[PDB]
């Protein structure tokens, strides 16, 4: 906040650090004040100043129009601290007005892109192209260029491309070439439009015209796969500055290569594989940065995007495992099948997106509404939501949902609760409406086994001894469930209390072990509270439960002739 | 472990540094006036030496650490880097009452005497307030780890 | 030396003797008093040591260190008062040159034949 004062102080002493050294650093402290922009929006004293500061350090800089990538991040994270609260709305809105309309004329280049049909000739522009490794290309001139002709901004990209791919692979020098691109790309207003071809045609080889612009796939080699670690680094820094708009990048980039992923030979299985890389390190030997904001860039951008297009991505990762492939040819030689599986794991294994898909989840449904997954196939892939180490489960039997029930039943805690009452919510859905009764059967065994187990645990601190007893965390799970479900499950607690007076058939030995079991069911307070939940909308379950009434209530009238009142309290329950 | 962010980890602090302090105090001034009952009274006089808080929620905490020092399981090696971070921002926001928070530890240091938990606790809590006094901070830090002098090269 | 690192650890034990009692000791809290026994001992040593390297001290830093006082500010009033009264003699000694340069250039200029013998003659 004070470098202002700084900026004043040394403005007439007039080094080359004005503008520079506290323009291009402090977008150091604005990368990692942006990731962690939570704790500051949190507390609303701190944060007026931050506001006021960073102001007060670009006061001479409200009214730009065609500035640089670093000036307009900046910018655009005064923009996002100004947009994330509305308490910012108050002091500096005077100086908000004419700010607004030249920042946003930058970012509202939101138009069908250009179609032109120049016949690409892979030479054009050979100046910088030549060897822009060397610091004598200034970097004024080089924007200059660029605006005048929008040509000369494909022929750049085309012939970039070849020096990464065929020059040596060092991560620190792909790191500079990509800098100047950055910063070059968000130097003038409108740069941001043009992108509408190499967002598909370094992914889409098996087209051949829909795209245009041929000379991408035809000066680079497409089936070498090491040069893209470089690649998706270099869109990585690319997408940070908000040079790549996300309105129309799936209408670019995503949804053609979406079609070439799953149903494509070895023309472009490569060129799926090339679909999962751009798409795995978008969100989360090697490109090794000595930076570690710049390791930290993508996760400080992403707050401006949100869940709208992760679901989208893996619709695609399941086709991809899903049509199945033999001409592959062991982690690319082998089918893209189970190398769409390793994407499929290797999202949710990071922790971010677990909990950031079941929060979702559990805000509306309609997150995962696609109708091409089937039923076991989708009943696995929120079980890699659930859980990304799990186990692959079995096959399927006669009634392949009970089984996914009854599994994340034999271990319950209160962490899994949500994911485990996720997994119903869904199911009842997924379930058509000439079925119910095949679901309300699968919640009839499914669930009279709970009542075993419930006394399975019955026979053989506060929350170690509640995650033993997850029948106590049954029930509101069960609370989540809608009234068919209770309703069904009380002619299902019904017809085991009927069935445990009649076992032994009034026998001096196998009755009394039975009954024994049957006044413990009455003794265990889950077993009331797992009824008393039900007891709220039900028309017909009278007779089923009371049954169990019947008998315990006529044995103790006799035990009674025969710890002098602790069978009182055991009386009041019934009551 | 299952869910993490540490803009959670300031909510917490950030719910309960002012809510420990402004709620206690309109029935600490109540307290105040009427703690004058003979001699046992003004032997203790608790509401005069230091205001009425919110305090021993500390021993709920170190229950749950058999042996949390280690990253060779991942689920509680976050519930330990969650654990020390937390403990930090109690002690910066004065979110716990200090003043016995500190003399728990002393007797839990005292009375200890593969290493134990409680030596485990005070050696890895990050403490953030710095040059405060030498008689709360810097004799704390020396007494707490036993007799020996090298320490200080570490120190150095 | 070793008695100030022997007084140290009879502090450090004496304290955590005093928070130990202070609590509730479910071990030996007989520690605590051999602790406060050693420290003592420790003492005595240190006493014994510093009988045998017979240090002297006045009293006046006992009330300094009884209102507080470090060792290092009375040092700086030491050295304060020995330079204050070292510029006053200075600054009396130079008034006293310039006032004997005025007295030699008076009698020069009043009495110039018994100056100029007294300057043959020093």
């Amino acid at each position: 906040n004070e470098l202002s004062v700084v900026e004043a102080e040394l403005l007439l002493k007039s080094s080359d650090l004005v503008g520079s050294y506290t323009t291009s650093l402090c977008l150091c402290i604005v990368a990692v004040l942006r990731h962690y922009h939570a704790c500051l929006i949190l507390n609303q004293d701190q944060m007026a100043q931050v506001f006021e500061g960073l102001c007060g350090v670009v006061k001479h800089g409200m009214n730009r129009s065609d500035g640089s990538s670093a000036e307009r991040c900046i910018l655009a994270y005064l923009y996002d601290l100004y947009t994330s609260c509305s308490h910012l709305k108050n002091k500096f809105g005077e100086l908000f007005s004419d700010f607004c309309s030249k920042v946003k004329n930058t970012i509202y280049c939101n138009v069908e892109p250009s179609e032109s049909n120049m016949r690409w000739a892979p030479e054009f522009m050979i100046d910088t192209l030549e060897n822009p490794a060397a610091h004598t290309f200034t970097y004024t001139g080089l924007g200059k260029s660029l605006s005048e002709n929008p040509a000369n901004r494909y022929s750049f990209v085309c012939n970039a491309l070849m020096h990464v791919c065929v020059g040596h692979h060092d991560p620190d020098r792909v790191n500079d070439i990509a800098i100047l691109c950055a910063e070059l790309t968000g130097y003038c207003k409108s740069l941001s439009a043009e992108w509408l071809g190499v967002l598909k045609a370094l992914c889409c080889s098996s087209n051949n015209g829909t795209c245009g612009f041929n000379d991408l796939l035809c000066n680079v080699d497409v089936s070498d796969l090491s040069f893209h670690d470089s690649l998706a680094t270099f869109v990585a820094i690319l997408i940070a500055r908000q040079c790549l708009l996300l309105e129309d990048l799936i209408r670019c980039a995503a949804i053609p290569s979406l079609l070439n992923a799953a149903c494509s030979e070895q023309d472009s299985e490569p060129g799926a594989r090339l679909t999962c890389r751009i798409l795995l390190h978008l969100f989360k030997p090697t490109v090794g940065i000595r930076s570690s904001c710049d390791r930290h860039l993508l996760a400080a951008s992403q707050n401006r995007i949100v869940d709208g297009a992760v679901f989208a991505v893996l619709k695609a990762v399941f086709v991809l495992g899903d049509a199945e492939l033999k001409g592959s040819g062991s982690v690319e030689t082998a089918s893209l099948d189970v190398y769409a599986k390793y994407v499929l794991r290797s999202i949710c294994q990071q922790e971010w997106v677990g909990e950031r898909c079941l929060k979702s989840l559990c805000e509306d449904s309609n997150d995962l509404q696609d109708p091409v997954l089937s039923s076991a196939q989708a009943q696995r892939l929120m079980q890699l939501i659930c859980y990304p180490h799990r186990l692959l489960d079995n096959e399927d039997g006669e009634n392949p949902q009970r089984q996914r029930i009854k599994r994340i039943l034999q271990n319950l805690d209160q962490w899994t609760m949500r994911q485990s009452s996720l997994e119903l919510q869904l199911m009842i859905k997924q379930t058509p409406n000439n079925e119910m009764n095949s679901l309300l059967e699968n919640i009839a065994k499914a669930t009279i086994e709970v009542f075993q187990q419930s006394a399975e645990t019955g026979s053989s601190p506060v929350l170690s001894s509640l995650e033993r007893s997850g029948v106590w965390l049954v029930a509101p799970l069960i609370a989540k469930l809608p009234t068919s479900v209770q309703g069904h499950v009380l002619k299902a607690a019904g017809e085991e209390l009927e069935k445990g007076q009649h076992l032994g058939s009034s026998s001096r030995k196998e009755r009394d072990r039975q009954k024994q079991k049957s006044m413990s069911l009455l003794s265990q307070q889950p077993f009331l509270s797992l009824v008393l939940t039900c007891l709220k909308g039900q028309d017909e379950q009278r007779e089923g439960l009371l049954t169990s009434l019947y008998s315990q209530v006529h044995q103790i009238v006799n035990n009674w002739r025969d710890p002098k009142q602790l069978m009182h309290e055991a009386l009041k329950l019934r009551l | 472990c299952k869910r993490s962010g540490r803009h959670r980890a300031m909510v917490v602090a950030k719910l309960l540094e002012k809510r420990q302090a402004e709620i206690e105090a309109e029935r600490c001034g109540e307290s105040e006036a009427a703690d004058e009952k003979g001699s046992i009274a003004s032997g203790s006089l608790s509401a005069p030496s230091a205001p009425i808080f919110q305090d021993v929620l500390l021993q709920f905490l170190d229950t749950q650490a058999p042996m949390l020092t280690d990253p060779r399981s991942e689920s509680e090696r976050v519930e330990f880097f969650n654990l020390v971070l937390l403990f930090c921002e109690l002690i910066r926001h004065d979110v716990f009452s200090h003043n016995m928070y500190t003399c728990t530890l002393i007797s839990r240091g005292d009375l200890a005497f593969d290493q134990p938990r409680h030596v485990q606790y005070a050696t890895h809590f990050p403490i953030p307030q710095e040059e405060s006094c030498s008689h709360e901070c810097n004799q704390r830090l020396v007494v707490l780890f036993g007799v020996g002098k090298q320490r200080d090269d570490a120190r150095h | 030396h070793l008695e100030e690192h022997l007084e140290k650890f009879v502090e450090n034990i004496r304290q955590l003797g005093i928070i130990v009692s202070d609590f509730q000791p479910s071990s030996q809290a007989g520690l605590n008093q051999k602790l406060n026994f050693i420290v003592t001992g420790l003492q005595d040593i240190d006493k014994c040591r510093q009988q045998l390297h017979d240090i002297t001290v006045p009293l006046e830093v006992f009330e300094y260190i009884d209102q507080g006082r470090n060792p290092q500010l009375y040092t700086k009033e030491c050295l304060e008062r020995a330079l204050a009264k070292n510029e006053q003699v200075k600054g009396k000694i130079d008034t006293m040159k310039k006032f004997k340069s005025l007295l030699i250039q008076e009698l020069s200029k009043v009495f110039p034949e018994d100056m100029a013998k007294y300057r043959s003659i020093r």
